[PDB]
This record gives C-alpha cells, structure tokens and sequence, in this order.
C-alpha cells in the first residue's frame, strides 16, 4: 500500500476539503443565531476530523524514512513497475462509472436545501 | 522649408503641452516675425492648426473508470520521483513495449495526470 | 478625427497602430465592414475593410480583397499594450 | 452551579480552543491564584 505517496496525497487532498467547505461557510451570509450556532457546531466537527487526518498524516513518515532510499532509486529498478501494471489487467470486464473519489468527499462535506446540515453531520441537532 | 519646420515643430510642442502653449509662444515672441505664423495674419496660419491636430491624433510625419484511475495514479507515483524531467521511469517504459496514451497531451486525461504527479510532488 | 500612423506588415506562421493617450478604460476597437454602405456610394463596391476605431483618435480603415486570410476578431486575436499605447490586431 | 456554566461557556462558543481555555485558567490558578493573587495595602 502505497503510504508514502497515495495516502498522504489522500489525508492532503481530504484537508483541503474540510478548509474550503468551513471557509465556504465563513464566505455565506448567516440570518439568525439557531443556524449560527448549528453551523459553528458542524465547522467544530469537521475541525475534529481535520485534527485526526492531521494526527494520522504524522504518524505515518516512520518508515518512509526506511524505504526512502529505494524510492529515490528512479534508474535502478522499473521491473516493480511492469509487475504491478500487468497485475492492472486483473478483471478486465468490470463494466463500472467511477466518478466518486473527488465527489463523495466534496458531496459529502456539503449539504443540500432543506436541510443545512451536511451529510457528516446530518443528525446534529441544538 | 523654414516656415513649415517651425511650423510643424511649434504645433507638435502645442499639440503635446497644449494650446495654452500656442497663447504663450504667440504673446512671447509676438512681436517677432519667426511666430508671425501663430497669428492669422500669415499664410500657413491655417497649415498649422491643422498640424497641431494631427500630432495629438499621432499620425503626422515628424521633421528630418478504475482501471484508468489506477494506472494514472501509478505511473504518476513513478514520474514523481524523476531526477530529470525526461529521465522518467515511464519514458523507458514507452520505449519498452507500455502503451500509455494518457502521456502525450494530447489525450485530455493528461490534464488530470499533471494534477496528480502535481500532488505527488508536493507530496515530497 | 486625428489620421493615427498604421504600420501594415506581411506575416507568416499584422497592423501595429501607434495611438496618443486616451485616458479611459475602454481598449480600441475593431469591425470587419462591407464596402456597401458608403457616404458617397460609387461604383466599384464589392470589397470589405477592417475598420479600427477609439474615442481619443479618428477611425481607420484596410482594405481586405482576399476572402480569408485571418479573424477579425476582439478577444481571440487582439492586444492593447495600454502603457506604451500601441495596439495590436492579428 | 459552575458545571452547568462551564459546559455553557464552550457550548456557545464551539469554534473555540476549549483545551486552551481551560489549559489557560488552570496556568492562571496555579502561578497567581494559589500564588498570592489578591493583595491589599
């Protein structure tokens, strides 16, 4: 499992995520105080999620260092490469759309109008 | 000519400062016949008003899908850690059998490759 | 209505008109016009002319007698370098 | 009586350190409260 690159590109990418969904909450207009308060109660949410990702993000370089060396290798080895790429042409029939690794977690940290409350959060209540 | 350089090179002063400078020069020298010209008792009175005109306009003549998910994700794993932009450990892949279209710019999932060894980068 | 100084030259792969200042923030304009509608309306019609136009100065024309050749166009192919106000067209 | 106010001061307030305000308070208490902090002349 790729920890060094795909992983911490993941916890990055979901960062980024959660600082533009509560920066969009700071950029909307706010009318009265229940649905200011419901939305600095959903924005402390998504701050405890972001201090977890945070967390993980950093406990995971341990033994990135161990493999760094290998890694760097970029003339001495391609063969790892080729076996993982004809390893790619496992189940080659899988008649699927994937359109959902960038839009589950946009779609989720959103929320929809009858109710302004996003799907993590979707049962909070005041 | 004399009459039409001064004529020329007045109206371009004039026509860059002003026809509060035509006012100046005219009462400055009035009674000199050199600026007779400024007055609408000479000739090329009339030459001149249009000079002015014409250096303001500027024109006048001056004097002389998990699969293709999965193998962008991975090949952008391994240009990342590249020591030269074309020492890649794709570019001898290319070159050793790998059809790969998504490499050339060409094919417009080339954008979204470049986003993701993007983020590999700053992932180091 | 100030004649501007137009600099044609033959491309490859353009007009260069040096404009004095303006002062607003509106660039220079082209259009494509027909030769139909004249003020004078005399024989031999039948061509088109990239008319050039700004407040500050008067309008200018070119005669095009190839029927394509390049895009008339304001936002694919023009340039205003309103600093040292020359425009450009190509 | 402070419970309720303790947990009604964080409740309003939820984008707020609660850790640094109660990290606060109790550096507070210690280097000046127990310290001596109410002197007259």
């Amino acid at each position: 499992m790729e920890t060094i690159l795909e992983q911490q590109r993941r916890y990055h990418e979901e960062k980024e995520r959660l600082m533009d969904v509560m920066a969009k909450e700071m950029l909307t207009k706010k009318s009265t105080l229940r649905d200011q308060i419901n939305s600095d109660h959903r924005t402390r949410a998504m701050q405890d999620r972001y201090m977890e990702v945070s967390g993980n993000l950093r406990d995971l370089y341990d033994d990135k260092d161990g493999l760094r060396k290998e890694e760097l290798n970029a003339i001495s080895g391609p063969n790892e490469f080729a076996e993982f790429y004809n390893r790619l042409k496992q189940i080659k029939e899988f008649h699927r759309k994937h359109p959902n690794e960038i839009c589950v977690p946009m779609s989720v940290e959103f929320e929809e109008l009858l109710k302004a409350r996003e799907n993590p959060s979707e049962e909070a209540q005041n | 000519p004399e009459v039409r350089n001064i004529v020329d090179k007045t109206a371009s002063f004039v026509a860059r400062n002003g026809p509060e400078f035509e006012a100046r020069i005219r009462q400055n020298e009035i009674n000199n016949p050199k600026f007779n010209f400024l007055n609408p008792n000479d000739p090329y009175h009339a030459y001149y008003r249009h000079k002015v005109s014409e250096f303001k306009e500027g024109k006048a003549q001056e004097p002389s899908s998990a699969f293709d998910l999965d193998v962008v994700k991975l090949t952008a794993q391994f240009v990342a850690r590249n020591g030269r932009q074309f020492l890649t450990q794709l570019m001898q892949k290319e070159q050793r059998n790998y059809q790969f279209d998504f490499l050339r710019p060409q094919h417009s999932l080339f954008n979204y490759f470049t986003k993701l060894v993007e983020q590999y980068t700053k992932i180091l | 209505r100030p004649g501007y100084k137009v600099t044609k030259q033959r491309d490859s792969e353009l007009f260069q008109i040096d404009y004095p200042e303006i002062a607003e923030g509106i660039m220079p304009r082209h259009r494509f016009m027909s030769a139909y509608e004249q003020r004078i309306e005399p024989p031999d019609r039948r061509w088109q002319y990239l008319l050039m136009a700004a407040e500050p100065y008067e309008t200018i024309a070119f005669k095009v007698p190839s029927r394509e050749i390049d895009k008339a166009e304001g936002k694919f192919w023009t340039h205003w370098n309103r600093e040292t106000k020359q425009f450009f067209l190509q | 009586l402070l419970e309720y106010l303790q947990d009604y001061t964080d409740r309003v307030k939820p984008l707020q350190d609660q850790n640094e305000l109660f990290g606060k308070i109790q550096a507070e208490f210690e280097k000046k409260w127990e310290n001596g902090t109410f002197p007259g002349w």
